[PDB]
């Protein structure tokens, strides 16, 4: 982190700042069309017309879907979940 | 026994936060493993290929501490921890 | 016991559950039931006359 | 003033763990042999913790991207000692 | 004994990480001794031939907290560790 997306409405018939349940966006960068998904910490209003997000980015979502994470090796792991196999063989620890 | 709440109470904690591990140098048990979701927490070191250097930290640091990742939404919101399972 | 014969065997520790003998007359055994690998089995040694 | 040169995907990125050679040329000669995509020549300037400003215009899909870099050498010319150092991050201006 | 988990954390944690040890005033042990990776941490006072003061400091001090020093790659990210050995 940690930025932010100056967004403007202009059209608006009852609004001002109150577009409001946001907290979580994406972005698909044009053109290389990779993605990024970001949290959106606050709403700052800087007018009757245009709000402003700041954003932190869920590096989570965006980056670990599917089988990464199962392939890195030599880690330290702290707490985890075991499959059959691997509980039985913890299960005097536990 | 303890009592039946008591006794649901430590499924929930088990559930939510998996087993305590000293396996310094090991690989990830399967993040699949679970069905209703699968906490994972390990500290340093690993890169994953092509990433902001700075969002890595930001990620490892992130697991550090550790990520209850879910397996679906509905689950997201609601009673079920309390059923999770190996498959 | 009440528990989950298919995933609840890790909760098989002496916080969650306990085990105790008695003759009703103050002789006890007193069992941790973490250490029983799979099974609650009593066997005797008896002798007599 | 200094010939960069910024190695992608590896795994130095603790202080704690490092790999160790019994001599800095068997070190070097590791170091090049293994590199991604970038390598150009600045003069940065050393104040830790520092920057190296670094340009590419030359693109067709990038922008920032050129991005699993976290370990970077530099070869001094020219009393030619060499010198690694990790990138914090990467700020886009 | 403990079990066979348990008896390799164990193992790995030595491996990784070394032996307690209150040495004021020794040489260190070889560098080179392992086989797989070579644990070491000390503290003051030392001075390397020629080094930015500034950079002995950095280097002093990252020491005193300790640096795994790794003897081949393939090892850095591999479940290696559980086999370090003294040669």
């Amino acid at each position: 982190g940690v930025l932010r997306v100056t967004i403007d409405l202009v059209s608006d018939r009852s609004c001002f700042e109150q577009l409001m349940g946001v907290n979580y966006c994406q972005v698909q960068y044009i053109q290389s069309n990779r993605v990024e998904y970001l949290f959106v910490t606050d709403i700052q209003q800087l007018n009757d017309k245009v709000c402003e997000l700041s954003l932190v980015p869920d590096v989570v979502m965006t980056y670990t879907q599917g089988n990464v994470l199962n392939t890195l090796n030599n880690v330290n792991v702290i707490r985890q979940h075991y499959t059959q196999t691997e509980y039985e063989q913890n299960l005097e620890q536990i | 026994r303890i009592s039946q709440d008591e006794l649901n109470n430590v499924k929930k904690y088990y559930n939510m936060f998996g087993y305590e591990c000293n396996d310094y140098s090991t690989k990830l048990s399967d993040i699949t493993s679970m069905s209703i979701c699968n906490w994972v927490q390990f500290k340093g070191i690993w890169t994953l290929p092509n990433v902001d250097t700075g969002h890595m930290n930001m990620l490892r640091a992130l697991f550090e501490a550790g990520v209850r990742l879910w397996h679906k939404e509905s689950d997201m919101i609601n009673n079920t921890v309390v059923n999770n399972v190996i498959i | 016991l009440g528990l989950n014969p298919i995933n609840d065997k890790h909760l098989l520790r002496p916080n969650i559950v306990t085990a105790e003998l008695t003759d009703y007359a103050g002789n006890r055994l007193p069992i941790d039931l973490s250490l029983i690998e799979t099974n609650l089995e009593f066997d005797s040694f008896v002798t007599m006359g | 003033l200094s010939k960069i040169k910024l190695f992608y995907n590896t795994p130095f990125n603790n202080m704690q763990n490092t790999l160790h050679f019994n001599s800095n040329e068997e070190r070097d000669a590791y170091f090049n042999s293994k590199f991604d995509v970038h390598e150009f020549t600045s003069t940065f300037n050393y104040r830790g913790v520092l920057r190296v400003t670094i340009d590419l215009v030359s693109d067709r899909s990038c922008f920032e991207q050129l991005m699993g870099v976290n370990y970077c050498q530099v070869q001094y010319i020219q009393s030619n000692r060499v010198e690694y150092l990790f990138v914090t991050d990467i700020q886009q201006l």
